[PDB]
Order: structure tokens, then sequence, then C-alpha cells
């Protein structure tokens, strides 16, 4: 930098820096998330409650004076398995599955398996939503078995450790169990399941919070021997 | 982009008096700034600089001590400031633009300048050969211009720059490093030199051209110009 | 004797210069706590350069041949220098505090603005409190006729300390770093418990947390805990318990690195 | 789905009347260019450092 | 229904027994009497820093001295390559981008990704900002690459199988390039821009025409997706890198499959290649942190350029003089 118009340039050059700082330190402070789900499912008017073909969304909500970042997968088609990458550094994967149909349930645990065994997707936890509680309740009660979709459901009962009619809850954890067995068939330890019964709820966000909160420590205390 | 200044008037001797260039059209936060004086009956002359982040500033060995100048970013207006104005500060005043990066053009856009009248070394040199010459409506023109120094430098850059004002108006940029063209100019223009003579040339002629030529040097502090080449028709 | 230590003052030297180039030579572990941990190193190397050489070849004599001068500048140097390493320590506790107490909050609040204002305080302060208390008269203006005779009479001179500056120093060098190092490890052992249990049945922090207290423990405490009561009691003690104990924290210093720098996983494959 | 059969077939009818030539001619062609402009490849033969501008 | 299939079935191996016909000899025979071009050693010469996130694409300009690089943060940073200055940082409405491109006058850059939309903007404006000027919308998957023609046509790669032809100064479609099975990967356009050719994840690459706007040839030989093309400087070549740690060299006039760079230490796939100025090294990126220097008439392996991170792209000057690699390390690294 031997001429004033070169000094000039490198001025201009250190402003740059300055503001790209300043971006750094904003950026530092803020938690991503990436919401999965189906069409049948709630997670469009869960994100109505939490507050052209475009190909991503964007949800921006505060608890606690903490930032937190959601992002809705729009106009793709079917398959996932070429921009999934991108979402290899979030903190967690939101889950939403529509638990009052006995019929494409064996699809959401398909791709429930298909998502828990990804290679890229590992060491990132996900948060299992459970939604429409309500139409399960007044389905059960109508007599829509499970048994003939599920032959297992016969040799089943309610664990002793639940807290919550008692065949309302039957249905319930026999389907949380079968998420839980699918989650614990594999893992190592690296990553885990938060699953919650959601209803049409206002909690959403805290708890949200909470399970953020778990793995963050959870991982920090992996980092340094502590567990 | 337009800049417009405001001041100005009758100053009695020792008096102080406040400059003011606003700035409105354009991202005026990146934007370094310049105050050129042109003295009545003579050439331009250069008199502060102030970059565009505040962190640099230089002066004129002329004046040094009694000049100041204040830039407002938030408000996008430009301030001098002046004190115990002496005999030789009775001249006008111009506000120009000039941004740097690799391939701006500096000194693109000039202010309309305010008029003020007053009661009663290691530098380089920059020499016009001629003071006027006659041309012809339609022929080829010719202007040459003198240094006491190499203007060409080690990475490769000759800085020299033509304004050619018309007679009424405030000057504008033709031809900027010594070679390159400016945006808006007909591109009948052209220059050339070796690093210590320099020529601009002009293929046609036609009735806008009538003006005078100016001849700046960019290599180091402080700005010197030239003395002026009329064209009469 | 001289031969242990020698080799405690070249494992000193080996271990803070790989700890310091290892932590420099690499944009990986370009992150805020590896900077304070590279900090420490260079401290604890610039303790194990200078005092140990000229402290060991005072310990082997009986008396000490530089001048009255140098007497001064030694052990002024030697205490400023010996507190920054406990000084680090007790910063070295606190991030962990935040990366586990408050596990949301970790990454804007632990800037590299806020390890700059760390390193500073850990610098300065000992500095100007250890200058500024032994030139300036206070080191032992309680008692000087008895003074001299003890110590200054035939033989190397050591910290002479009276019955008021013992105590400072006692809870300036000692106790507000060591009440503060143990409480936060104590909030930690009863989180790491919690969160093991619901893992395995819907342990390790007691091998790890254990050797980071039961080290600092060993070495500091039999000598702070001897040095305040010198002043208080009849003098009465062989000027050879308290000459081992400063190798104490000289062993302190070789160890720091092995345990803050050596036992974790993303430092030793990288 | 008639109309994929039938556009299948058509691109296969228009891709399947092309010229073509010998391997060996390729092959040929390739190493002529390769060797005519060896000269001004400074990846492939190293310039000195007088001439190159990321020097030092 | 089963007419249609037996009659394609029938021009497939009519096409595979006449492409057959042609194969003569081989490219190794015939190269082995060249002696090799032997080791070659690259020496980093600046690196530089200022991306937050991971680095996804870049491309260089034809004045051979400045560049364009593109981040997950949502930055747009303009780098001056001999000096390391920052010319222009520009902020992104969407933050997941997949692609950059620089016009060849200069006057342009475009960027896109998964907001199915390509932005135009332009540097050249009287005041001193970088402002957008055109948004171009109509696809239904990700951009996943794009070119400049000139300073009013681009051609777009995205992610719902088809490419498309476009006009900057209408913004609307002029030639839609459909027959693809899968989604689309990348595009290379030609020194002459008369035809360009593509790859999608259906381990298939096709040749275009860009005037007429259907597909003019078809090549196979790949077991998996196909990540990333080039094309070679004669325009009579191109190549190839999948997921299956291997590359490919085709032929056009003659359409077979031409020599094979693959070794068996490699499992990972490629990410993105280039060729040289004369054609005589090709060198590409890989997963294991590394980017690998082959003969490119030889498949011999000479060189290697070890980064943190997984390498994502590479670029070569016009001139030959310097080549550049990005990185998810957030890392640019100019080598010669
Ligand atoms: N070098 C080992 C010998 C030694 C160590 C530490 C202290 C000491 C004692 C109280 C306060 C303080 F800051 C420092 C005195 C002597």
């Amino acid at each position: 930098t031997l001429s004033a118009e070169d000094k000039a340039a490198v001025e201009r050059s250190k402003m740059i820096e300055k503001q790209l700082q300043k971006d750094k330190q904003v950026y530092r402070a803020t938690h991503r998330l990436l919401l999965l789900g189906a069409d049948n499912s709630g997670k469009s008017t869960i994100v109505k409650q939490m507050r052209k073909t475009s190909g991503i969304f964007e949800t921006k909500f505060q608890v606690d004076k903490v930032n937190f970042h959601m992002f809705d997968v729009g106009a793709q088609r079917d398959e996932r398995r070429k921009w999934i990458q991108c979402f290899n550094d979030v903190t967690a994967i939101i889950f939403v599955v529509d638990s009052s149909d006995y019929n494409r349930l064996q699809e959401a645990l398909n791709d429930f398996k298909s998502i828990w065994n990804n290679r890229w997707l590992r060491t990132i936890s996900v948060i299992l939503f459970l939604n429409k509680q309500d139409l399960l309740a007044e389905k059960v009660l109508a007599g829509s078995k499970i048994e003939d979709y599920f032959p297992e459901f016969a040799r089943y009962t309610t664990p002793e450790d639940a807290t919550p009619d008692p065949r309302v809850t039957r249905a319930k954890y026999f389907i949380r169990d079968e998420f839980l067995r699918i989650s614990t068939a594999s893992g190592d330890g690296r990553h885990y399941c938060y699953p919650h019964f959601t209803c049409s709820d206002t909690e959403n966000a805290r708890r949200i919070f909470n399970d953020c909160r778990d793995i963050i420590q959870r991982m920090h205390l992996r980092q340094y021997e502590l567990l | 982009v337009q800049l417009v200044e405001s001041g100005g008037g009758l100053v009695q001797p020792g008096g102080s008096r406040k400059l003011s260039c606003s700035a409105s059209g354009f991202a005026f936060s990146s934007f370094g700034m310049h105050w050129v004086r042109q003295a009545p009956e003579k050439g331009l002359e250069w008199v502060a600089y102030i970059s565009s982040g505040s962190g640099t500033i230089y002066y004129a060995d002329t004046v040094k001590g009694r000049f100041t100048i204040s830039r407002d970013d938030p408000k996008n207006t430009l301030f001098l400031q002046m004190t115990s104005l002496r005999s030789e500060d009775t001249a006008m005043y111009y506000c120009v633009r000039s941004i740097y990066y690799y391939g701006s053009s500096p000194f693109d856009f000039w202010g309309q300048g305010t008029t003020l009248t007053v009661s009663a070394s290691a530098d380089i040199v920059m020499t016009q050969a001629t003071s006027s010459v006659p041309v012809t409506p339609g022929e080829s023109v010719s202007i040459s211009c003198r240094s006491s120094k190499s203007l060409l430098h080690s990475n490769g850059n000759t800085y020299l720059y033509w304004f050619l004002q018309r007679p009424g108006q405030s000057p504008q940029l033709l031809i900027y490093r010594m070679s390159n063209l400016a945006s808006g100019v007909p591109d009948r223009f052209s220059g050339s030199g070796s690093g210590t003579a320099f020529t601009l040339t002009i293929s046609r002629l036609e009735a806008e051209d009538v003006g005078v030529y100016y001849c700046m040097q960019h290599l180091e502090y402080p700005l010197t110009f030239g003395a002026g080449t009329k064209l009469e028709l | 004797l001289y031969s242990l230590m020698s080799l405690i003052i070249l494992a000193t030297l080996v271990g803070n210069l790989i700890v310091i180039i290892s932590i420099s030579h690499f944009k990986q572990l370009h992150t805020p706590t590896n900077w304070l941990l590279h900090s420490m190193a260079i401290v604890d190397f610039l303790l194990g350069c200078l005092i140990m050489p000229c402290s060991m070849v005072r310990t082997v004599e009986r008396c000490w041949y530089f001048g009255e001068i140098l007497c001064k500048v030694h052990t002024s140097t030697d205490i400023m220098l010996s507190s920054a390493s406990i000084f680090h320590l007790a910063f070295i506790s606190i991030d962990r505090y935040c990366a586990v107490c408050d596990p949301l909050r970790y990454k804007a609040k632990i800037n590299i603005s806020t390890i700059l204002v760390m390193i500073l305080v850990s610098w300065s302060l000992p500095a100007v409190y250890a200058f500024g208390m032994i030139f300036l008269e206070l080191n032992l203006k309680g008692v000087e006729e008895l003074y001299r005779s003890q110590v200054s009479d035939l033989g190397g001179c050591s910290p002479f300390f009276s019955k008021v500056s013992g105590v400072l120093a006692f809870m300036t060098s000692f106790y507000i770093p060591g009440s503060v190092m143990l409480f936060v490890y104590y909030r930690i052992y009863f989180i790491a418990k919690g969160q093991a249990r619901s893992i395995n049945r819907t342990t390790k922090a007691a091998k790890t947390l254990g050797i980071m207290v039961g080290v600092f423990l060993v070495c500091w405490c039999p000598f702070f805990l001897c040095t305040v009561l010198d002043p208080f009691l009849g003098y009465v003690i062989p000027p050879s318990l308290n000459d081992a104990l400063y190798w104490f924290g000289y062993l302190n210093s070789a160890l720091n690195p092995m345990v803050y720098a050596f036992f974790y996983p993303w430092f030793r494959r990288a | 789905s008639i109309a994929q059969a039938r556009k299948l077939v058509e691109q296969l009818k228009m891709e399947a009347n092309i010229d073509r030539i010998k391997v060996s001619k390729a092959a040929a062609d390739l190493m002529a260019y390769c060797e005519a402009h060896a000269k001004e490849d400074p990846l492939l033969t190293p310039v000195p450092a007088s001439e190159n501008p990321f020097r030092e | 229904l089963d007419q249609l299939r037996q009659e394609a079935e029938q021009l497939k191996n009519q096409i595979r027994d006449a492409r057959k016909a042609c194969a003569d000899a081989t490219l190794s025979q015939i190269t082995n009497n060249i002696d090799p071009v032997g080791r070659i050693q690259m020496r980093t010469r600046r690196t530089l820093r200022g991306h937050l996130a991971k680095i996804y694409a870049m491309h260089w300009g034809t004045d051979s001295r400045l560049l364009v690089s593109a981040s997950q943060d949502g930055k747009l940073i303009i780098w001056d390559s001999y000096t390391t200055n920052k010319v222009h940082a520009i902020p992104l409405r969407s933050s997941w981008v997949m692609t950059c491109a620089y016009a060849p006058s200069g006057n342009y850059v475009a960027c896109g990704g998964l907001d199915n939309i390509c932005s135009i903007y332009n540097l050249k404006t009287r005041e001193g900002n970088v402002r957008v000027s055109r948004e171009l919308a109509g696809h239904t998957g990700y951009l996943s690459c794009c070119r400049f023609l000139d300073d009013n046509q681009i051609v777009t790669s995205s992610g719902d199988t088809t490419c498309a032809l476009w006009d900057i100064e209408t913004g609307q479609q002029t030639t839609t390039f459909t027959g693809h099975t899968g989604d689309v990967m990348s595009l290379s356009l030609a020194p002459d821009t008369r035809l360009f050719v593509s790859g999608a994840c259906d381990a298939s690459a096709k040749l275009w025409d860009v005037r007429e706007g259907m597909c003019r040839q078809t090549f196979t030989g790949h077991e998996s997706d196909i990540n990333a093309i080039c094309f070679f400087p004669n325009g009579n070549a191109f190549a190839t890198g999948s997921d299956d740690a291997t590359c490919r060299l085709f032929d056009l006039r003659a359409d077979q499959e031409l020599m094979t760079y693959s070794h068996d230490n490699i499992i990972c796939g490629i990410t993105s290649v280039s060729f040289s100025k004369s054609g005589r090294l090709l060198l590409a990126g890989y997963d294991d942190f590394n980017c690998n220097v082959w003969d490119a008439l030889k498949a011999d392996r000479a060189g290697v350029l070890a980064h943190d991170n997984r390498v994502s792209c590479l670029g070569v000057t016009d001139d030959g003089m310097a080549v550049a690699t990005g990185s998810w390390d957030s890392f640019l690294k100019i080598w010669n």
C-alpha cells in the first residue's frame, strides 16, 4: 500500500470488516430449528398458533429473551435426500404426526424411521409432537379398531410408570411406545427423542425452550467428560 | 445525484464564516469528500479532504490552522469552518465526490459552488505548455500537459485526470488514470502518455467542446492542478 | 534432590511450550476458551523459565550468592507470577459454570472481548500487588529487629511476613480464588449426576471433578496453611520444612497442562 | 400413458441416427490439442517468480 | 403397451451395438508412449477470511483478478485476489443459497437456492450501492446451478427435473429442457455458447441445443448421483464427478466412454471438477478434506492440495495463473 488510493481501499475494507464483526456478534446468539411433517398433520396451524410457489418459509418467536428461527420447507417434491445436508447444524428437528387416522400411521412411522437413521442427521435430536388428541379421544370410544392394523395390540397393557378412560390412554401410549421403540432401536446415546401430547395449546414454545435447554446442557456435559 | 452548497456573501477581514454542502440522491455515507477552490481569474486549487469513515483528514499547506471540515452522515451534510479570513480567500468553492476501490472513477461529480468575497516545495508542479489554441469545427485537436515527476507507479497505474470545464458550468470528468474514458462522455476523446509527457486528442469537433481543459495529478498529497488551455471558435 | 528438580523444570518447560505452540499453530482451535488456556500456559512457562533455576540453586545451598536488590526483585517476581496461575485456574472454572448452568446463553456471554478482560485482570493485579508491597517497605514493617536476626543475619533471604501481611496474603491469593473454585464444582457434581440417571434408567463426574480438585488442594494447601500460622506462632519452625513447600507450588504449575489440556479428546487427536 | 411411450420412442428414433467416428481419431485429436498448447499453461510448467502476480 | 416397450428395447440394443462397433482401440494403449508429466507442488499464496458459515459456491472473473463467493449465512462477498481487499459485501434475502455466477462483462452477479428464485444484482450504478434488478420466478424445485450467456440471457438448473432459458429483460422463460428423470445438479456451457451439458441424479448426462431446445445426445455409465460436470477446453469432450468415488471422460463425436480416473483408496464422492488451460491436468475435490490432481491423459494421480472441512467448490483462472478452492470451514485459499 504505497499509494493514497490503495490506502482508501484498505480503509474501505476495514470498515467492511467492522460491519462483518457486528454481523457475527448478532449471528452467534440465535438457535435454528427445522420443522417437518405431513399434509394431514397440524404443522401448518402450529405456526399460526405460535405467531407464488415459494420454496421455503421462516418464522420467528422469542421466549425468555432468546431468539429462535424455525424453517418450514415449502414447495418441494416427494423425496428429500439431497437438500437435507444443508440442515446438519441446527439445534433440533420438530416432527408432527396426526394420530387420528389409523391408516396412514404406517407411512408416518416409515418417515420417522427414515429421518432418524439418516447419515447426515446424526447428532441432531428430534422433538416428537403428537397432534389432534381430541379427535383420537372422540374416535376411540366409537369402536375403528387397532388390532386389525397392528396384531400386537392384543398383548399390550398400560405401563406402570404412565401418569395420565383407561382405553384412551391405552391407545395413546401404544402409539407413543411404537414411536419410542423406533427411536430406541438405535442412537448410541448421541441424539434423543422428546415426545409430547399436543392438542389443537399455548405452551408449545415453552416445551421447545425446555427441550433445547436440556439438549444443549447434555451436549456440553458430554464435551467436558462429565457424562 | 446532485449536491447543493450554501453560504457565501461578504465578510469583513479577520471574520469567520461556515460553509455547508448538502448531498441528496446517493449513498452519501460511502463517498469521500473534497473542497476545491477556483480563483476569479486563475486555475483550480485544492483545499481539504475527509474520508468515508472520518478516519483520515488532509489539509493544504496554504491553509492548515484556520480551516476545519466536518461531516454529518445522519443528516447527509458536509461542513467547512473558516476563521480569520485573509485577503486571498476571495474565490468560489466546490464540493466534490470521490469513491476508492479497484476500478472506480473518483472526482466524477462536481457541485454548483458558492461565491465568497473578502474586502481589502516538496510537491509536484504541473505545467500546461500552451494557454490557447485556434481550432476548426471538424478537424483534429491536441492538448499537451507536463509534469515535474514521473506519475507512473510500481503497481502499474499512471494517475492523470482531464476535466475540461465549459464556460459557465461546473467542471466535469473526461479521462481518469490517463487512459480510461468516463461514463456519459462521447467516445471521440482519447488520452496517452509516457509518464512525464501527456496529450489529449479529439478526433471530430462540435460546438459543445468549447471551454478550458485542466490537468491534475493524484500520486500524492497535496493535489496540484494545471493552468488551463482555452479553445476559441 | 537436584535431579528431580531438573526433571520438574524440564517437564514444565516442554509441556507449556507444546501447549503454547499447539493452541496457536492451528486455526481450528481459535476459540476464546483456548486463548484463556494459552495465556495460563504462557504464565506457567514464564514461571518455569525464570524463577525455578534460581530457586533450585538457592535451595541446593544454604545461602544465596547475589546482591540485595536481586533478592527483592526475585521474590516480588515469584509472588506476582505465582499468583497468576491461581487466578487463571479460578477463571477456567467460571466459564464451565456457564456451559452447564446456562447452556442457552453460553455463546452470547463468553465472547472474545470478555476473555481479554479476564487475561488483563489476571496479569495486572498480581504484579501491582506483589511489587507495591515488597519494595515499598510493607513487606516486613511490623518487626524489623527480629526479621534480620531470623533471616538476613547469615543466609539466603525468603519472604518474611508480619501478623497482618500474612493474613492479607492468605485472604487474597488462596482464599478468594479457592472459595470460588470449590463452590462451582460442587454445584456441577449435583447436575452431572441427575442428568446421568435418566439416560440409563428412564458416575463419570466423580472421576473427573475429583482430580481437578485434589490436585489443587494437595499442592497449595500445605503451604499456605503453614505460611499464615508462623506470624501468629512463635516462629518455631525449622527452615527446612518451610523449604520444600515451594516445590509443591512448582509441581502444581508442572501438572496444570497435564490436567487442563491433555485430558480431552478434542486436543489429543488434533 | 401412451403419450410418454410415444415421446420416448420418438426421442430414441431421433438420437439413433447420428454420424459417429472412430475412437482412435478422437484420442489423436485430444493428444494433438494437448501437445499444441503446452507452452501456455502456467500450472503445467512453473513460471519464474518475476512474471506472476501471486508472489510471496 | 407391450409394443412400445419392445420397440424401445430394440432401439436401445441397436444404439448400443452401433456404438460398440466403433470402439476400436483404447485411449490407454495410444497414450502409454507419452512420458508422465511427473509430480506437482502448489503452495498456498493467499487466504481469504470473513465468511461466517460454510461456503457453497464461487466463481472467477474474466479480468482474472476478482471473484465472488457465497455462504450459508446469506452473504455475497467480492474479493480482490491480489491485495486480499474486500470490494463489496451484499446481504441476501434468503440464507439457503446453493450457487453463484459472475457475468462475463463484470456488470452483474447472480445467485439462488432453496427459495426457487434466481436473483440478478447490478454492480454498476450511479449511486454507490448494489441493488437487485430482476427476480426470475417459475421453477418448482430448488436452484442448483446457473451460468451467464450474455448481459441478457441466463440458463438455470433446478431440482424439479427441468432446465430453462430466461430473458432477463422481460423475466419470462423462452425455452424449457425436459427429459431427465431425477433432479438436475449441474451444467456447463460451451466456449461458443451454442451447446451445454447437464447432469442429474439418474446417473445420466445429456447434451442440449440452445437454439432449438431439445436433447441431442445421452450418455450413461455412472452408478450413482451426478454431482459436478466440466467441459473440455476444445469443446468436444467433458468430464463428470459422481458419488461413487469415480470420474468419467466422455466424447461427443464418438459417443463412448473414455479413460476412467479412480483409485481404490478413495471411498467418498466428488463435489467439484475443473480442467487446466491446456487440458493436460484434471483436478477434482473430494469429501476427505483433500483435492486431488489427475493426469487427464493417463489416469495417474500426481499432486494433493491439503483444508479442515469438506471441500465444496473449485475454480481455475482464464489465463491459468491460479486455482481457488472453497470449503466448509469458511476459508478460501488461492494456490499456485
Ligand atoms: N515460588 C514458591 C514460593 C512462594 C509461593 C507463593 C508465595 C505467596 C504467598 C502468599 C501470597 C502470594 F501472593 C504468594 C510465597 C512464596
